[PDB]
């Protein structure tokens, strides 16, 4: 009633050969060197077989077409680690055995998958085990005439696409499992079949189809945990109403804190005011540049400085264009686009302009206000005032600084990576929160020395004995807007940032989107101002311009 | 690029000539040129003295150098004015030996050259004024064109004729000091250099050589406190210099000098300023005081009436851009450089917050 | 009693005045109606000399046309060549604040002075590379405002105490003096005819002398301000003037009166410098306006303006070859029109 | 005073300038219009040139 | 354990033991996992989906090994085995094991 | 061209009033800010009065604050002094003096010895 | 421990009273070594563990229906025998 063939000297088997038996119920062909090649029709209409274990023949090179046919109670068909260079044809058994399970496994030589290569193999619903073979692509309509019930494609690590089409011609799957296939997407149709799909590992697969495609899903298992949050979105034991209840469908994992899920900016109010702040920025520190380096006049250390400050401030327009912009191309739509974006060279970009646009900016606000303490404290020793070549030295200075400290993520020790805004908002080790701690540490005390320094030349410059009190006072009304603005910029980010470089967490990272638009621009939008425009020097230079523009 | 020989030895002397400027550029930025003023009667002088007391020693080798070729000139000047005077007289003076008048002839050649005083001219010059009959030439020559105290280094030449000699500096000043119209009275406080030139034996109006002092770190403006009714014309000198269209950028320090000699007046009692200034009635010393232990209150509201009404003039015009800064001082104060130091300082601060619009 | 000399100098005064309304018989003005006016002139700054250290004061060009004399009161003594603008001398000043100077029509010698009343000689051909005062003449009462030479031994110098005098150099001792003026003189002009040389006072008028002469042959008083600049018309026969009442005017000697007067109700700055284009047909004047404003001597057209300095222009000089106009500002930088 | 004398020389020199002869300001006119039409044809400023005949170019 | 279907767990073995090159067989006295552990299927078939059929399954091991008994050289002198250290009812991992119905394969020398 | 006569002068008894006045020609009189000065017996030249271009802006020596008063006409190019409650060393050449330049605040010069835009004067004797 | 043999027993879910629906569960043999090299030299991909081992199949059965109008197969013989969901 079985044959465990194995062990012998068996080379073909012919066709029809087993005919004249019809007790047999299982049949392995296993444990076999020997054997070549199977014959056409060798499974030919064995009527009373239900099972099949092809197994473990490496020499198995060819299986001809229809070896097995017409045989309606073939139920399991197992196929695996074989020599099989070109997927067999199972179509010709015509099963209708209630549940058939075909099981195709470690056949590492099979090329592909053939257009209809599962037509009317079972006009019975079907069951497709496929695990770890060289599958390289699944042709158009290779689900054909079948209510496919089950797919198993995992492992198939070479895998890369699908056909779009591929289930166009079956009806199903109501279970997909593509996991560790390096599939690039799921084919473009059939899938509002899938009651549950599984996709661990599988990272090539950087992309789902939309939700609403997934009408049937009831359960995904998804190695990105983002992707979650397509079903988040909402319309042993056993569930009575099958398709009946798909108001919750499950998902795995689920997204740390570092990606709580959301359209990149979390509310239409900052999507909007980060397009204002864009153009503020932008235009801002563009027109600083613009006049400042033009203008006919020589360079000044202020002036020179003040050319990096709206450089720096610049790049954080850049940024925030950026950001602006990946909102735009993927407003509503981000879980599709995230892991692409988030974990390309793009997003690392993003993150090196915060890193270095902050550096610069927060850097030069501390060479520009130490160079104004310098030079009002040394004033009269007239030939102690900073000359361009020491400036140029420094500012040098920073932006090496800057450019390192906004390497050292791209050096892995803080991945852009880690959050949708391109932050370094990653402290996996020590040296990482030693590092987050320090680029934050050193923006607080820089502005403790930009407090200070403006303390020693209050003290210095009013009149101890002749007071003006008027302009004595005009002195601190006005000069606290350059502390006041800084605060605003730098105090709020670092008590949060700190407190999460700490790992205490204080605030919702889709609430951090609004730390980020409503204060992090605020000293490169309000530095052009304060150090620039408003100032006599540069609006000289500026209506000078205007006449060389004509624009009178 | 490229270059003949010709073009690139101007080009070294271009790149020679920029890097001595360049080095000049450093002691002209490191010098707060300091224009001083003030009626002839405020003791101006006097002030200068207080100064000349923080400059006691020769300023540098090359400033020593400077001299020498002036004390050179002066010596070639003097002797030449001679050697002509004593061709042009009608007398044939000729010298009592015939080696003089050879000698008169390699020193006007040996004057020509671009180069320091060689021993050969000294050994002439001297051994023409032994001749008293060349003193009795300058005696006849006394109102002629001459260096009036070339008997001065005629006679310390016998010093001077060697290498590595110094003067002290009252003989290099006294040798300078003619109708001279300017004097750069330098001083120094901190290391910090003042040019401070004082503006003097140049003539009764002003509005043209300050158009050269535009750009003076500060003028001082010296007044007497004391010459009231004269005091009127010194409260116009100075509203002139304040809105004057090429002096509204520049701080002026007013200096009350001889106060010491107001309290006096005003301790006799004769309070004239009630007369030159009925608004004394009215005016009263500000709480803004601050005055010395022992003075009579009405010394206090004299100096500081005075004071005010600059201050006025100060206030009413332009004050928005360049402030004043009085002081009260008498020609023994001491404390008068580091009154002008910490002012200086003040006033090139004031104008930096100017420019980073911290005001 | 002076009021009969007074009285006299009145009649003399007026007789010379209605004598001046007879010969008046037309404008400028009316008679170049005739002319085609210049096309408006367009100059570009082909040089900057730019390594000057402070404000330049002063500048007269060589003969040669070629160099330039620059002073500041800095206390250089700068001479440029204009083709390569190599600083080919700078000569430091036995005190900082010169107020003029100018360039031996030979171009061996350089001369300059100041508040302090010392003019002095500097002799280029130096046998040895380093340059230094030839000669000192001194023996003025007040700043010397302006100097120029006749010849390598003779030099006539303005000054604010009043008197122009001229020097032969080798003497040193004030050969002529000319003291009709009162008040300051600013500037002085020196025609080809070098004998003839006009001042301008720091009162309203322009005198004009002659050298062996000794005393003003005429005294020109259109001006109502203090005149700040003068220069022949290049055939000596007229000269303009500049003054602290933004007027430019031109004189004629023959007509010892006011040919045309130069003016914007645009224009309140007084006018610093002046002189003329090679043809006389350009009068260039600058400011305190920084702009320089081209005038048509003819026609009183506002030809053009070379607007770029950034401080007062203190001197202006146009070569003898009239192919370009050196201007001082007080910045550092001499620009060189062309 | 000494303002006799100055007064007297001012007397000279006005009587100097009362005695000098004067000309018609048309016929000074019409030598500068000459002047200026005798030199335009050469006046580097009013009349340009190419950077061959002008070092300034 | 158990007289009955003695629940998964790892047993004493002699198993044959041999390197590619091998002449010669060799055997050592070990342990592999087997016994008997739940298993079942669902009568309702489609609708749901299939039922894990857990297996005993090794859930950990160590090493032992022997130097070889003379086979070839140039392969390494030593062969290395693993020691079933503890069991599991769990699934075959297609990555890693070959699981089906009994071979009965002869784990003697044959 | 330029030229200017104070009129109106005299003895005056003391604590008496008096109106001089200056007519200037030959300038545009109204572009021009305007002082008189003074040359009593031993002193030098005093400041007076000043008048400002608008006739506004004026000031007096302190001597000399409500006892005199200044105008000016800007058409008539003519400036006026009203004097009252004369003082006995008021005794002076009064001058008419202009101030150097126009559109100025400035007023350099109008007190200097020799200046060049200042009139012949007119005498006034505060005598009895 | 305990290890109940394969039978028929009352399905929880689906036995309708009155009308049992039967299903094969229990504890059933496995026998897993190390894969011999007698197997390996046969096997393309080369494992190192290989189970022997058994899944209660039901050998028998028939469809029926159940509230809800679907079919079940009611299970009529068990039989430990090829198991088809062990791979994973
Ligand atoms: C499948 O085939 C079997 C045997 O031919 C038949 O009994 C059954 O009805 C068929 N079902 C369908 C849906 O064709
Ligand atoms: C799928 O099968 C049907 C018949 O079952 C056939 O008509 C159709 O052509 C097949 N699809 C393709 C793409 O060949
Ligand atoms: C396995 O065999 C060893 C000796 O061959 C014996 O000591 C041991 O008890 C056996 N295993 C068990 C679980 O008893
Ligand atoms: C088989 O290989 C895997 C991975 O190398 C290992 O974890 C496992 O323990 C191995 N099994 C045996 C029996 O050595
Ligand atoms: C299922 O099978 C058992 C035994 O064959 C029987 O007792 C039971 O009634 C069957 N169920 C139905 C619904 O027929």
């Amino acid at each position: 009633t079985r044959l465990s063939l194995a062990y012998l000297p068996v080379k073909v088997i012919p066709s029809q050969a087993f005919r004249g038996l019809n007790e047999v119920i299982k049949i392995e062909i296993s444990q076999i060197d020997s054997l070549e090649r199977i014959e056409a029709n060798a499974f030919d209409n064995l009527l009373n077989l239900s099972e099949i274990l092809i197994q473990n023949t490496k020499n198995l090179r060819y299986i001809e077409p229809g070896a097995f046919i017409n045989l309606p109670r073939l139920k399991y068909l197992s196929i695996c680690n074989t020599g099989i260079r070109k997927f067999p044809d199972v179509t010709k058994v015509f099963s209708s055995e209630s549940n058939f399970i075909l099981e195709i496994c470690d056949n590492l030589h099979i090329t592909t998958i053939p257009g209809n290569a599962f037509q009317g193999m079972n006009n019975e619903s079907v069951t497709l085990k496929l695990y770890g073979n060289g599958f390289e692509e699944v042709q158009s309509h290779a689900f054909n005439g079948t209510t496919l019930t089950s797919l198993e494609l995992k492992e198939n690590v070479h895998l890369e696409k699908m056909h779009n089409g591929a289930f166009r011609g079956a009806t199903g799957p109501k279970t997909l499992d593509i996991s560790s296939t390096k599939l690039q997407a799921l084919p473009s149709y059939g899938l509002e079949s899938i009651q549950r799909l599984i996709a661990t590992s599988s990272y090539s697969l950087k992309k789902l189809p939309s939700r609403e495609t997934f009408v049937n899903l009831l359960e995904a298992t998804l190695t990105y945990p983002i992707h979650c949050c397509a079903f988040r979105n909402l319309p042993g034991w056993d569930y009575e109403y099958g398709f009946c209840l798909p108001k919750t469908p499950r998902c795995a994992p689920e997204p740390d804190a570092f990606n709580p899920c959301e359209d990149i900016m979390g509310y239409d109010f900052l999507r909007v005011l980060i397009w204002l702040i864009n153009i503020l920025a932008i235009m801002g520190n563009m027109t600083v540049l613009f006049v400042l380096l033009t203008s006919r006049y020589k360079l000044t250390v202020p002036r020179f400085l003040m050319c990096n400050l709206s450089f720096a401030d610049f790049c954080m327009g850049l940024y925030l264009l950026l950001i602006a912009s990946v909102d735009s191309q993927t407003k509503g739509q981000y879980y599709n686009h995230a892991i692409d974006w988030q974990t390309g060279s793009g997003c690392s970009t993003a993150g090196f302009f915060t890193v270095f646009a902050s550096e610069l900016s927060v850097y030069t606000l501390t060479v520009i206000t130490l160079e104004r303490w310098h030079t009002i404290t040394y004033a009269i020793h007239l030939d102690q005032k900073l000359r361009l070549r020491h400036a140029i030295l420094i500012m040098l200075g920073g932006w090496l600084f800057s450019s390192l400290i906004a390497m050292l993520p791209l050096v892995g020790v803080s991945n852009y990576m880690k959050v949708s805004i391109c932050f370094p908002m990653d402290v996996e080790t020590t040296l990482s929160q030693v590092y987050i701690l320090t680029i934050l540490i050193l923006n607080v005390v820089a502005f403790f020395i930009i407090c200070a320094c403006y303390i020693k030349i209050y003290f210095a410059v009013r009149n101890p004995e002749l007071m003006a009190t008027n302009k004595d006072t005009k002195i601190a009304k006005k000069m606290a807007i350059l502390i006041f603005t800084d605060f605003t910029c730098m105090a709020p980010i670092s008590f949060f940032a700190i407190s999460a470089a700490f790992k205490v967490p204080l605030i919702t990272v889709t609430n951090s989107k609004v730390l980020l638009v409503l204060f992090y621009p605020i000293n490169s939008c309000a530095n052009p101002f304060l150090y620039a425009i408003f100032t006599k020097t540069f609006q000289r230079d500026f209506f000078l311009l205007l006449s060389k523009f004509g624009c009178c | 690029c490229t270059l003949s020989a010709e073009d690139k030895a101007a080009v070294e002397r271009s790149k020679m000539i920029e890097k001595q400027l360049q080095k000049d550029k450093q002691v002209y930025r490191a010098t707060h040129r300091l224009l001083l003023l003030g009626a002839d009667n405020s003791g101006k002088s006097t002030i200068v003295k207080q100064m000349r007391i923080y400059h006691v020693n020769g300023y540098s080798e090359e400033e020593c150098k400077q001299y020498k070729a002036v004390v050179y000139s002066n010596t070639i000047q003097s002797i030449i004015a001679i050697i002509r005077a004593m061709g042009r007289l009608k007398i044939d003076f000729g010298d009592s030996a015939r080696a003089d008048d050879a000698r008169q002839l390699f020193v006007l050649a040996g004057a020509a050259e671009e180069g320091f005083m060689t021993a050969e001219l000294a050994g002439v010059i001297k051994r023409l004024w032994k001749d008293s009959g060349v003193q009795a030439c300058f005696n006849r020559s006394r109102e002629y064109q001459l260096n009036d105290s070339a008997a001065y280094y005629l006679n310390d030449l016998d010093r001077i004729a060697q290498p590595n000699y110094i003067p002290t500096q009252q003989d290099v000043l006294r040798t300078r000091v003619k109708t001279s119209g300017i004097f750069e009275t330098k001083f120094q406080v901190d290391k910090v250099n003042f040019h401070m030139f004082d503006v003097g034996a140049q003539r009764d109006e002003r509005r043209k050589w300050i158009q050269c002092f535009n750009d003076v770190t500060a003028i001082i403006f010296v007044v007497d406190s004391s010459d009231y009714n004269r005091l009127q014309e010194a409260l116009n000198d100075f509203k002139s210099i304040w809105n004057n269209r090429w002096l509204r950028t520049i701080s002026v320090i007013l200096f009350l000098n001889k106060q010491d000699l107001l309290a006096e007046k005003v301790l006799a009692g004769k309070s004239k300023i009630e007369d030159y200034f009925p608004e004394f009635a009215r005016y009263t010393t500000p709480e803004d005081a601050t005055p010395e232990p022992g003075e009579d209150p009405r010394v206090t509201r004299a100096k500081y009436f005075i004071r005010d009404e600059f201050l006025r003039i100060s206030t009413a015009s332009g004050d928005g851009r360049h402030y004043c800064y009085p002081h009260f001082t008498c020609s023994v104060d001491t404390e008068n450089a580091r009154r002008i130091f910490n002012d200086c300082r003040d006033i090139i601060q004031r104008m930096h917050l100017r420019q980073y619009e911290l005001l | 009693e002076l009021d009969q000399l007074r009285q006299e100098a009145e009649q003399l005064k007026n007789q010379i005045r209605d004598a001046r309304k007879a010969c008046a018989d037309a404008t400028l003005s009316q008679i170049t109606n005739n002319i085609d006016p210049v096309g408006r002139i367009q100059m570009r700054t082909r040089r900057t000399l730019r390594g000057h250290l402070a404000k330049i004061y002063a500048m007269h060009w060589g003969t040669d046309s070629r160099l330039l004399v620059s002073a500041s009161q800095d206390g250089k003594l700068i001479i440029w060549d204009s083709y390569t603008t190599n600083k080919v001398h700078a000569i430091p000043l036995r005190s900082s604040w010169v107020m003029t100077c100018a360039y031996a029509p030979s171009g061996n010698y350089v001369a300059c002075g100041g508040l302090d009343n010392i003019c002095s000689i500097y002799n280029l051909k130096t046998r040895e590379g380093n340059v230094r005062v030839s000669r000192e003449l001194a023996g003025h009462t007040g700043y010397l405002s302006c100097c120029r030479f006749l010849d390598d031994n003779q030099i006539v110098t303005s000054s604010g105490d009043t008197t122009c005098a001229l020097w032969d150099i080798e003497t040193g001792q004030q050969t002529t003096t000319f003291t009709g003026h009162t008040g300051d003189v600013m500037s002085l002009s020196l025609a080809p005819d070098t004998r003839l040389f006009v001042s301008g006072a720091c009162d309203a008028s322009a005198k004009l002398w002659d050298v062996r002469e000794g005393m003003c042959r005429q005294t020109f008083t259109g001006h109502e301000s203090d005149i700040n600049a003068i220069c022949f018309f290049p055939n000596g026969n007229a000269f303009a003037t500049g003054s602290d009442d933004a007027t430019c005017r031109l004189f004629d000697l023959r007509a010892d009166q006011e040919l045309m007067t130069y003016s914007h109700d645009n224009i309140i700055c007084g006018i610093t410098s002046v002189s003329f284009s090679k043809s006389g047909r350009l009068l260039l004047a600058g400011y305190d306006d920084f702009n320089c404003n081209v005038w048509d001597a003819l026609k009183a057209d506002r030809a053009g303006v070379l607007a770029g300095h950034d401080n007062r222009v203190s001197c202006l000089g146009v070569t003898d070859d009239g192919m370009a106009v050196a201007t001082g500002s007080w910045d550092s930088f001499l620009k060189i029109w062309n | 005073t000494a303002s006799i004398a100055q007064a007297r020389k001012l007397v000279e020199q006005l009587k100097m300038e009362a005695n000098i002869d004067r000309i018609k300001v048309s016929k000074a006119a019409a030598d500068l219009m000459a002047y200026c039409e005798a030199h335009a044809k050469e006046d580097p400023l009013l009349t340009p040139v190419p950077a061959s005949e002008n070092p300034f170019r | 354990k158990e007289p009955l279907r003695p629940r998964c767990r790892p047993i004493n073995a002699t198993l044959a033991v041999e390197k590619e090159g091998c002449p010669v067989c060799i055997t050592v006295n070990t342990t592999i996992c087997a016994g008997y552990c739940p298993t079942m299927t669902r009568v309702l078939q489609g609708v749901l989906p299939a039922l894990p059929q857990v297996v005993c399954n090794y859930r950990d091991v160590r090493f032992e090994s022997i130097r070889l008994p003379g086979c070839p050289r140039g392969v390494n002198p030593v062969v290395s085995y693993a020691v079933a250290l503890s069991c599991q009812c769990a699934l075959c991992r297609r990555s890693t094991t070959d699981c089906g119905g009994p071979k009965d394969h002869p784990l003697t020398c044959d | 061209q330029v030229q200017l006569q104070e009129s109106g002068g005299g003895l005056v008894q003391p604590g008496g009033s008096l109106r001089l006045s200056c007519a200037a020609s030959g300038f545009t009189f109204s572009n021009y800010k305007m002082n008189w000065v003074r040359q009593a017996p031993g002193k030098g030249l005093e400041w007076v009065s000043d008048i400002s271009q608008s006739g506004a802006s004026i000031s007096y020596t302190g001597s000399v604050k409500g006892r005199f008063t200044i105008s000016r006409d800007n058409a008539k190019n003519t400036l006026y002094l009203q004097m009252n409650s004369l003082k006995p060393e008021d005794t002076a050449v009064y001058y008419c003096a202009r101030c150097p330049a126009p559109f100025t605040r400035d007023c350099f010069d109008v007190t200097s010895t020799t200046y060049a835009y200042r009139g012949q004067g007119t005498q006034v004797t505060v005598s009895s | 421990q305990d290890c109940p043999e394969c039978t028929l027993q009352e399905n929880p879910f689906f036995s309708q009273p009155g009308a049992p629906i039967l299903q094969c569960m229990g504890c059933c043999f496995s026998r897993a070594y190390p894969t011999p090299l007698r197997s390996k030299k046969t096997m393309l991909v080369q494992k190192n563990v290989t189970s022997e081992s058994t899944c209660c199949v039901a050998k028998s059965y028939n469809r029926v229906t159940v509230m809800g109008g679907f079919k079940v197969e009611n299970h009529t013989a068990c039989h430990c025998s090829t198991c088809y969901y062990h791979k994973s």
